[PDB]
């Protein structure tokens, strides 16, 4: 992922303000509520029967933080996303059988969560930069090599 | 297919948007043109270098169509037939672009309505926009 | 959204399929499990071996559901609510899998009914299957 | 794309019997009829307002041969589809802005055409091998998005 010097500064400036405990759980929670079928992959997490159950689920919150941790690792190595995430892509594809389309969906949910939490500060320009970042992460986890 | 809860969530959320609908529609368009530059090829005659009056005026038309779709959520094919003629028959807009605009509208709503944009409302709005997109990209005459 | 012509094409085509629907349903599943092995994870307790009686019988039930959808093409959500319950509420099947099965059914039809599988029929059936897929993957009660 | 020595022999044997003057045109024609929006990219072809108009359009048949030729080149070097489609990827992605999902759709339509033309010969095993082939071709054309 190439980001202009201005974008990298803007992106990292915002990420430095992110409360991973709140944003991570909200992003994973919204994924499961907005795209219901993703709940199948998280059966072991317990009760995911309703929006309230999902958002208040302890495992969902804790796991969302780990997801955000992976995004953090991505932002720190934008020039080596596929190398950084190859093990993760293997886990998600070969072991968990997660269809690639879902990676894009989580990226978009995260973008919506950033917008909800930062409001006006999440400008069209800030979004444009983050879209490049989430697209890079999703592409790295899908890992459609040749 | 929307559930009763989805329809209520969408009507309540769009009701809250109220007169800001046009502005949000214009912002969603600007976000789409900026984040996804390829979408600009559909508006060659538009002043897309910024949030022009053309983009604002167009955002208003889009918003009004959505307001109509929200009001007639159970009769969209008929209610939006003219828009299907335009998007599916004349312009032949690739469905991917509707996902892009829909995503940008959700981002806009989230940024402006933090408290109203709950996970449930977000979910219902996404399905609603997907259904609207299917109608506008389908040829059913 | 299906056009009047789409409905006529689907009814005409499925009528041609006639009593062979069950066989085509089984082959579609067989082709899906082989081309897209991950889909087998949805049937852990099934005997999925090629030519399995369990797959054959299951294919007939799938075919019967499609026949019912054809008969109620204008009110599918209502006619298929029990299948939505199963696929969306209980099984939480990823929509991508419906595209895989729909594709394999179209391949099966093309292989068996060369003359009847015209571009027009192909187009109408694809839309019909997409609509059925949307109903089965949506929670709308 | 990874095909066994037997899958490769099977895929090439079937391909060798393909009617090169019609199959490509049937696949492109079906793409244009089944996924209507794809017509926007071919407006210079004139009338495509109906199934018969599309399928009988000489420009569609001619272009289909070009598409078929590309698949032939792909089957000839299954281990380097990326390099083989490098220039084509530039054209479709950077120049025409064709969304990647459409590459997958044409691949699937081609599979349907092969099934329609070969019938009982296009077994579930044959299809599985071809799905790998078209997925690899679509992936290579989409490399500029990677
Ligand atoms: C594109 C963004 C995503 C990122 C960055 C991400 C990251 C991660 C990470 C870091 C783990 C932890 C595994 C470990 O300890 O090494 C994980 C686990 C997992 N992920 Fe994802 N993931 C993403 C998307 C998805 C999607 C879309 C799904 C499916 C809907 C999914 C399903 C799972 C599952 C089922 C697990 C295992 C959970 C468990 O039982 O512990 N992930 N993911
Ligand atoms: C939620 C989805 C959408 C809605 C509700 C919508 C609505 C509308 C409306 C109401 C018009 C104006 C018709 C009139 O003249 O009165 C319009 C025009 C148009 N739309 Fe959309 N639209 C949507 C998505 C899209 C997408 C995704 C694209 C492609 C990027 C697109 C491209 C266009 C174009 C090119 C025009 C004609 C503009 C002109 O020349 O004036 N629309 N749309
Ligand atoms: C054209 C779309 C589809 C139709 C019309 C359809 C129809 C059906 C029907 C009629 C049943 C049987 C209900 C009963 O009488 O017990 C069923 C069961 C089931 N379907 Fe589907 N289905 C479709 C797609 C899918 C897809 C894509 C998957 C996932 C790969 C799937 C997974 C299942 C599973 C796991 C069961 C339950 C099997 C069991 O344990 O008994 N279906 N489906
Ligand atoms: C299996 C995937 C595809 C292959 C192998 C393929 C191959 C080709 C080839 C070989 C050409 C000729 C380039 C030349 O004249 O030098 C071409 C042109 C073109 N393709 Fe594709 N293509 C594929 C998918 C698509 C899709 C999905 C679209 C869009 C819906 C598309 C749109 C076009 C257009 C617009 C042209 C230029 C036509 C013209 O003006 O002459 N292609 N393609
Ligand atoms: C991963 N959630
Ligand atoms: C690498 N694509
Ligand atoms: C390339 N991975
Ligand atoms: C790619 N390496
Ligand atoms: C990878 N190239
Ligand atoms: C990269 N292959
Ligand atoms: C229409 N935008
Ligand atoms: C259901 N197969
Ligand atoms: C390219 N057809
Ligand atoms: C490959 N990057
Ligand atoms: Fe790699
Ligand atoms: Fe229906
Ligand atoms: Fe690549």
């Amino acid at each position: 992922v190439h980001l202009t010097p201005e974008e990298k500064t803007a992106v990292n400036a915002l990420w430095g303000k992110v409360n991973v405990d709140a944003v991570g759980g909200e992003a994973l929670g919204r994924l499961l509520v907005v795209y219901p079928w993703t709940q199948r992959f998280f059966e072991s997490f317990g009760d995911l029967s309703s929006p309230d159950a999902v958002m208040g689920n302890p495992k969902v919150k804790a796991h969302g933080k780990k997801v955000l941790g992976a995004f953090s690792d991505g932002l720190a190595h934008l020039d080596n996303l596929k190398g950084t995430f190859s093990q993760l892509s293997e886990l998600h594809c070969d072991k968990l059988h997660v269809d690639p389309e879902n990676f894009r969906l989580l990226g978009n949910v995260l973008v919506c969560v950033l917008a909800r939490n930062f409001g006006k500060e999440f400008t069209p320009q800030m979004q444009a930069a983050y879209q490049k970042v989430v697209a890079g992460v999703a592409n790295a986890l899908a890992h459609k090599y040749h | 297919v929307l559930s009763p809860a989805d329809k209520t969530n969408v009507k309540a959320a769009w009701g809250k948007v109220g007169a800001h609908a046009g502005e949000y529609g214009a912002e969603a368009l600007e976000r789409m043109f900026l984040s996804f530059p390829t979408t600009k090829t559909y508006f060659p005659h538009f002043d897309l270098s910024h949030g022009s009056a053309q983009v604002k005026g167009h955002g208003k038309k889009v918003a009004d169509a959505l307001t109509n779709a929200v009001a007639h959520v159970d009769d969209m094919p008929n209610a939006l037939s003219a828009l299907s003629d335009l998007h599916a028959h004349k312009l032949r807009v690739d469905p991917v672009n509707f996902k892009l605009l829909s995503h940008c509208l959700l981002v806009t709503l989230a940024a402006h309505l933090p408290a109203e944009f709950t996970p449930a409302v977000h979910a219902s709005l996404d399905k609603f926009l997907a259904s609207v997109s299917t109608v506008l990209t389908s040829k059913y005459r």
